[PDB]
């Protein structure tokens, strides 16, 4: 699930690393 | 307070002192090996084990590997394989190497760790909201709702489980439900409950109910630094970037795209139009819960600055166009898109994730009337064959009620301030 035009994921990156 | 020496870690208290000493002190690499030299010599010691896993963390923060705490990851494991584990160093080895794993952007696994920690601690109440978040960060969102729900089942007022059951009932558009559970958590203040997330859902929730200080919640918001301010609501910022609703092609600089845009705009059109009536099923329909009422559908070339190869075959020459710009097709930040909408459509005022990115709109198909784009306080209309900018940072609010469909054409830039480095690097969204 991802945030296209609004902010409805708990987030919206998903991290990786440093 | 917390006692993390059992029996006979106590017997050698003087020695991993000594070496937490070392590493306390900044030397890692002689706390390391010393650390090393406790766990041969004593290879049940879970003292010395997390002696080890803490200087792989420190580590790892040293050299800014992810190696390193790859590693300190398993050992961190390792500590629980041991006997006789006191439950405080217990608790902290597993809570850090979930942590850890989520910093490193393994959720399968912490998940798995923090069911871990929630069975061999059953009445810690932080834990199944730390175990919520694991199954938020997967998009498990029934699981989470379900740990919550437990949660204040048996602790009512718990902010932290108010606001998390707030936000899943909000995405689940539960959105009454949702408000006092989200207005309790935040006022709650507890640890978790300040977080832009939670204002600015509450607020989206208000707006649709018809309740009038919204806006309330969106100036503490701001207060409490989440929001860049009380209309741009966005939440994955780089600050001090122009912020403006409206931008003109000159404010931009991109100007040589706006220009091939607006130059070769029919092709672009009749390219939508084929996908209209020989594929229709690359249009997809909205599913981020933002409309009140309509028909909208969008059919995607660029996401997230990778090119869909299949999506770019009903629009060839379209994304051949787009090819010969990176400042979209290289915004990762954003996407490239035909977007479709039909008479009856409301679409709920919002906001975009981020202000790293200015949205354009070229016209393609656009009634006579019954079409328009509030952003900020300014409304707005499209034009065929013309190029519209705002910053969808900021809140922003559409209708249809045209009789007739509306096609538009959305290419998204990176913000114009924005470094070289800053657009290699951003994380995508
Ligand atoms: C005009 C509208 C809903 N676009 C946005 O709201 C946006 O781009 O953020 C669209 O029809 O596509
Ligand atoms: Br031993
Ligand atoms: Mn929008």
């Amino acid at each position: 699930g991802k945030c296209k035009d609004g902010l409805g994921e708990y987030t919206c990156t998903s991290l990786e690393g440093f | 307070k917390p006692k993390l020496l059992n029996k006979f870690d106590k017997t050698i208290k003087a020695e991993l002192d000594a070496a937490e000493k070392l590493r306390k002190r900044g030397k890692i690499e002689e706390a390391v090996n010393a650390f090393k030299e406790l766990v041969r010599k004593y290879p049940q010691s879970p003292r010395a084990r997390y002696g080890k896993a803490q200087c792989e963390d420190d580590l790892a923060e040293k050299r800014r590997s992810n190696e390193v705490l790859r590693g300190a990851i398993e050992t961190y494991q390792e500590v629980a394989s041991l006997p006789d584990v006191p439950a405080d160093l217990l608790k902290l080895s597993l809570k850090r190497r979930s942590d850890r794993q989520q910093f490193l952007g393994h959720m399968r696994g912490s998940l798995l760790t923090l069911q871990r920690l929630v069975q061999l601690f059953p009445n810690d109440t932080s834990l199944k909201n730390d175990l919520g978040v694991g199954y938020l960060l997967i998009g498990d969102n029934d699981n989470a709702k379900k740990v919550y729900e437990e949660v204040l089942s048996v602790t009512p007022n718990d902010g932290f489980a108010k606001v998390h059951y707030g936000f899943i009932l909000k995405a689940q558009n539960k959105i009454a439900e949702s408000i006092p559970y989200l207005k309790e958590g935040i006022e709650s203040g507890d640890p978790g409950t300040d977080d832009g997330r939670f204002y600015f859902h509450l607020g989206d929730a208000m707006q649709r109910v018809g309740n009038k200080e919204a806006y309330k919640w969106y100036e503490l918001g701001h207060k409490r630094g989440h929001f860049a301010s009380v209309w741009q609501r966005s939440l994955y910022n780089v600050n001090g970037l122009k912020a403006q609703p409206w931008w003109t092609p000159k404010e931009t600089g991109y100007t040589e795209l706006v220009k091939s845009l607006e130059r070769n705009w029919k092709l672009i059109r009749d390219e939508g139009l084929a996908v209209m009536d020989k594929a229709k099923g690359l249009f997809l329909p909205e599913d981020e819960n933002l409309r009140e009422k309509g028909d909208w559908s969008q059919f995607t070339l660029w996401q997230q600055g990778r090119r869909n190869e299949n999506a770019c075959k009903g629009a060839p020459k379209t994304c051949t166009l787009l090819e010969k710009f990176p400042e979209t097709t290289g915004c990762r930040r954003g996407q490239i898109k035909y977007s479709i909408m039909h008479p009856g459509t409301h679409v709920w005022p919002h906001t975009g994730p981020t202000n790293c990115r200015l949205r354009m709109h070229l016209g393609l198909v656009i009634p006579k009337e019954g079409c328009k784009i509030r952003c900020a306080n300014e409304t707005k209309t499209w034009e065929e064959g013309k190029v519209l900018i705002f910053d969808d940072s900021f809140e922003h609010e559409v209708w249809q009620d045209a009789s007739s469909f509306r096609l538009i054409f959305i290419v998204d830039v990176w913000h114009p301030e924005l470094t070289p480095q800053q657009r290699r690097s951003l994380p995508a969204i």
